[PDB]
């Protein structure tokens, strides 16, 4: 498979259905031991599509109560770097319910990044 | 109009006007005119069901008839319209008198 | 009404009478402008339903009819129309008299 | 009764009586009617199945015969019909006398 | 009676008993009524199974007979039904002597 | 894919089998670190089918007894706007016990919505 | 203008304009080299979409045109260009007096 | 300039540029050599695709035309290209005078 | 170099250059001795690839041209060499003069 | 030498050098000893392929072209060596001269 014919596919398949997304990422720098969180925020053209037939766990506890959700996928184009760790988080507000990215796929082609499969969880 | 009905022959805006002059000059019946942009139309499925014509992603699944499917209707399009033009023009059979001078 | 009968042989809303009149005018005869109604409506299959002749999205699934089917239906449809019309125009063989003067 | 018989012949409740009487006017043989209003009926499943012929919802799957299944099998019942007819109207080969007068 | 065999030609009550004796009238010879009947049965097929040939609700699964199969089925017994009529009224070949007056 | 053969679709889809249904949403509102709770009636044309081969789970305890099972799904046009979390709720009854809408996925083509695939709990 | 009309007939944006007027040099009608084009860009299929007509990496899943229905359909509007030629350049039959001198 | 033309027509950056000027000298017409070249690149796809031509690795699935596929195009490529020399060879029918000396 | 043009025609560094030269020996026409080496190459194809044309292991998945497909394209190349030595070889139809010694 | 041209015609490794003398002291003609020799190695596609050809143990499967696929190569190897053989002892037509005795 050549680089370019991934790039189209990637593209043509955003530009079927896309969204532009506001991308929150707060990432967590080790100081004195302890976490000093810089919030930074980025824009991405994105589509959205299930990928699991999941069911919405909840949560509820003394702390608080949420519910959240597997099935939504995601699939951005190689426009912007990613990353997600246990430090480093990113969010974006979809309309039903905030998103947020769980797990990144790079999609790599000879050792070049064209596209970046991705996971959410749809926090409600 | 001869414009607006070549439009009614064909999708109505997927072509720019002036090669729809362009294609009423070249044939001055209309239905040649119409076989002749609809293969040029034909000729567009390269770019959009060429590349891909089946896709799925996650459970969203998609499918759309083949590039050899949708230019047969084309060409089809293209053959009514030529058909049409000729038997417009055509004309029956004949049988006439001759003649020769002779002294 | 001749008009009405058209959009009986041909379904409604798919064009406006502002068309239907003159497919009236352009052939006496009704099956005559019916096929070629019947043509020009089976182009209108690449807008009305689209190459996407299955997709399925979530737990929905759905598989229409391609559009080389659909066209083709279509094109049977004006192929009887016009059948239709050459056998109401047709007439059988004739056997006649022939003379020529003479003295 | 010729309308209650048409309508017999000519799968009930989908046309109103008007064309019903349109068709009975049309032509005097009411099998001819029958082949007429068979392939005028013929017309629907573009609306009915076209767009959607195959559907699968969660477990409920749902599957009818293709459109070009259904549309064969109205003209399958017209052109019957039409036969019908033509054996009703229909005749057997003759062998008959001639003369000419002569003086 | 012809009714009670016409009646055992096709299963009983897709017609009620009435037109039965239309069926009987309309040709003496009982399997040539049996062919036209069988014929205008077929075309019911459209009512009493439908199009939607197969579905699944649940664990529930059905697979009934397409009725493109249905009609072309109920077309052969018509069909051998007619021959039979045929084949009971022919009448082989035959060579007869001619003779015309002389003086 | 266009918008309008989804919305073809949908309809059709809910036409085949539609059932007339009294949604009612109570939507907790935060009040002084409490729930305030106000609740709505909405009507909307729905058609339900099976979605998962599941097992009806009870769950018998001091407090009562309930049992409830997740086989029903639910298919509903764009006519009302739905949204179910935490803090909001919808249900709606049934004769064969009360329904109650689990998750929400709302269908949506070019970053407009029409219609709103649903997943459903029969609680008996 | 010449290369404007190729770049529609022979689809624009694949060839740079030189090598165009070269096809324009070849041969005077315009329809010949837009099937001289028309193979040549069937030739470049290898590169542009290569023979990896199918793929599925993660949940992504893309099936495209695979190599041998685009360069059947590249040589089709080769031939309906070249046929095109030919017609545009065809004279139909003719019957002509001829004559030898003597004495 | 005749090797930049062939390069052009027998697909780039596959043969060094000293068995192009060996298939030049092999034979005038260009296209001739088209053909040739166009049958020794089809030769290279033993390594390509006869090998591996359909392979799965985890999720990971690519799908490529076999070995029959491409060599058949490559084939259908130097067949057009040895018409095309034939038919830039070809000459129409002739009528000649004849005459024999004779005292 | 007649070697290197052979090694071109088929592949190289499969055969040592001793059978090279015997098959330029056995026949002077160059692609005679192609078709030849081609056909004995395609009898390599059972050790080279062998029958087990598609396997699965672990979670890797290869399928490999069946041997059938191999040896029809190495007999097709086979062939088309050999048509070459023959068109090279041919030529075209002749009248001759004809004459008798008499007294 | 004979033997060794043989064996290079041939596939080896499962014919011992015996055979190989009877093969080529029965036909002198070395192709026609090739095709014996390839028709006698197809005869063995019983044992290893006919007695299993297709199997799965695991997650491992191997499948292999079915007897009937490389019998059939082979026997086109033997009738392509047969073929070979005739072209070598062919000859072509001929005119001669007849004469008979008179007094």
């Amino acid at each position: 498979i050549n680089i370019d014919r991934r790039r189209k596919d990637i593209i043509r398949t955003i530009n079927i259905n896309p969204t532009n997304i506001t991308i929150t990422s707060i990432k967590k720098t080790e100081i004195d031991g302890a976490f000093e969180e810089t919030e930074t925020e980025i824009k991405c053209v994105v589509r959205i599509f299930n990928e699991k037939t999941a069911e919405k766990q909840i949560s509820s506890e003394k702390q608080g109560t949420f519910s959240s959700i597997r099935t939504y996928g995601m699939l951005v184009s190689n426009d912007v770097i990613l990353e997600v760790n246990s430090r480093d988080s990113l969010e974006f507000e979809c309309i039903y319910g905030r998103m947020k990215i769980v797990n990144i796929y790079p999609q790599i082609v000879k050792g070049e990044l064209c596209g970046y499969q991705c996971s959410l969880e749809r926090i409600d | 109009e001869k414009l607006r009905l070549l439009l009614n022959d064909k999708d109505k805006k997927s072509f720019t006007d002036e090669e729809l002059n362009l294609f009423l000059e070249e044939a001055d019946c209309i239905y040649c005119a119409a076989s002749q942009g609809w293969i040029l139309k034909s000729l567009q499925y390269e770019n959009t069901v060429g590349e891909m014509y089946e896709y799925k992603v996650g459970q969203e699944t998609y499918k759309s008839s083949s590039i050899k499917d949708l230019v047969s209707v084309a060409y089809q399009n293209a053959d009514k319209f030529k058909d049409m033009c000729t038997n417009k023009k055509e004309k029956g059979s004949f049988m006439l008198g001759i003649s020769t001078e002779f002294e």
